[PDB]
């Protein structure tokens, strides 16, 4: 048996929105401490790692761990068959063949039942060892959303250039080029700790996917050094995080 | 211009 | 001559956007007792049934009973070009060779002015007898068109089953399957039932997809089922009439 | 150099938007009284003519001339990385080799640069003789806007048919056909002047073009002769107007 | 399953 | 349908 319980099901609509584009398949570890998932693109370039720790939920319960099979796609469809406000309970037995889902609506004259199978994985794994990094950038997500919506008119890949003076990031293309300089404030602060300046170049089509996990988190973080990935870390509050890595250019 | 993918970077 | 005015212009073109995706042309029936539509969509397993009662016009007038071939696509696509607060006309003449439909604006600088062509239609026609059915439920008409929303992402039939105090409904597929129950409230926002009998049938979602459609006209939609006959889905254009979907079971 | 500066930079906004899907190309013709720009349709049969004037902006300062050859579709997709509130300078250079935009929020924590090419044109420019008209129309821009969308369901041309009592929009196509008749009201006013009775048609095309103009003014003026293009007016309030002229059929 | 006509269980009214 | 062009009232000032 494996049975979680999580009132704000929200939570769940979101972190699968914040994945379903990015990979198809990924597999679910579960144990008694939470729930972890890890998982690279179809080009190798990103990952991506999932937590949500046992006590954000309201009744989490693990006879003992267990690797779910699930095809993402498919699991976010059953979660938009999910209320915006439901209580939402996961559950697996013995058998693991399938992930039980309910839907119970808070008025209590509803209630949904989705079932859905768990298909076979071959795990490559790799570890994320969390690193130290030259600087890093906190923000508010929905602005660096919006830096990254912005520039994607301009060109394919932003430039981050960040010293103390502030962030800055650049983009060149046919039209010409761009610029978006954000300094250090006085929430929705910036603030910026940095022990070494780096410029560094990412894809922007593969933080265009990133910025997809904005609605569940208000500040975002970004965290850099020349020669190590980009950690784009969103905080789901009081249970966990979603932390997407992206190799630089050249 | 260039561009790598992530193995090259994590155990 | 034949004219008909309506204050609610929003009304018609409601219906229209109700209609004009499952069936394309239509013969309307107008006496002086109002306006009937019926016709089966070119697949003949689903049904429209459309009322419109003379009291619900505020100006309604027909002197000879008329039959009005009318592409239904034509009329929404003028239709599109009234505002909600319209006050739309319809309008024949002696031979109904048109039909003309009037929308005045309440900011009072705009009268519009759009006649269509009538074409000539072939009338196979069904007779829909009054009956009473096993199990018959009431329920806002926004959960039930999520609940046909939802369960196209699962399956492409539904199995819904209605017992004493709550209706389930069902769908499998490749991803797996689900489920949705529904229960009995403490008005438009309840959910009752009333049951003689208890019913389990089988449904395609597509076309309860097309029916659901017309949600815009009713905040509350009524089924009702029985064994071995079709379901029927009735939206109320309330005080003048309603819309009826008729659909075929599977196996 | 040349610099202009403009608190409400919405305004800009909505004339790259009233702009880029008629035209491609343009000459910015910068003077000490202000901006004009004018430009045909690949098509020649309708054109645009846009005045801003010196003192509808904030800052305005020319030292010398400039004719800036630009990429249209380019500058829009600029600003639209422009917020709503943001303060929009303009500004060029002795060289004049490229255009500078710039963009400062009211969070004002982040400035934004862009710099776009500016490409090199042979600009097909004409001369507008001053005319007077059998028939003038003021209207909300809403409602014209509405009408002309209206009727391109119908068919693809309009008829305008102006006598004293009001103005008549007619379109005619295989569904049947449609009028639609504005009378002179008791703004949001309409007022018709009339001189003389005036039928014309037009393509419904290129006025659905013109409507983009529609957030830039809550009012719109029609001129209309016998045998003279129709001009459509939309005034920037303070700074200016865009006229669109428009060669009638048959 | 298969998919029934409405023909099945209304007449043809004219 | 023919669709005349600005040419044939506007005088070309280039």
């Amino acid at each position: 048996m494996f049975e979680a319980r999580l009132v704000q099901g929200s939570i769940l609509k979101k972190v699968l929105e914040a994945l379903k584009d990015l990979i198809n398949e990924a597999c679910w570890d579960i144990s008694s401490s939470g729930v972890n998932l890890q998982s690279m693109d179809s080009s190798h370039v990103s990952l991506v790692q999932l937590t949500l720790r046992s006590e954000g939920f309201d009744t989490y319960r693990c006879d003992r761990n267990l690797a779910m099979g699930v095809n993402l796609t498919s699991m976010s469809k059953i979660l938009k068959c999910a209320g915006n406000e439901d209580i939402i309970t996961l559950r697996a037995e013995d058998n693991a063949d399938t992930l039980a889902l309910v839907f119970e609506a808070p008025n209590q004259e509803k209630v949904s039942d989705y079932e859905m199978k768990l298909m076979d994985l071959d795990v490559e794994q790799l570890g994320i060892p969390e690193q130290e990094y030259s600087c890093v950038v906190k923000m508010p997500s929905g602005e660096f959303a919006r830096i990254c919506r912005d520039l994607s008119h301009i060109g394919d890949a932003v430039v981050i250039s960040c010293a103390k003076d502030g962030v800055k990031f650049s983009a060149s293309g046919e039209l010409g080029n761009g610029n978006i300089k954000l300094s250090q404030t006085s929430e929705e602060a910036v603030t910026i700790e940095m022990n070494e300046p780096v410029q560094l170049t990412f894809a922007l089509r593969y933080l265009n996917f990133f910025t997809k996990a904005t609605p569940l988190s208000s500040t975002v973080t970004l965290s850099m050094s020349a020669d190590v990935p980009l950690v784009v870390e969103y905080k789901i509050a009081d249970m966990g995080h979603l932390k997407y890595y992206l190799a630089p250019k050249i | 211009s260039h561009q790598n993918v992530l193995s090259n970077y994590f155990p």
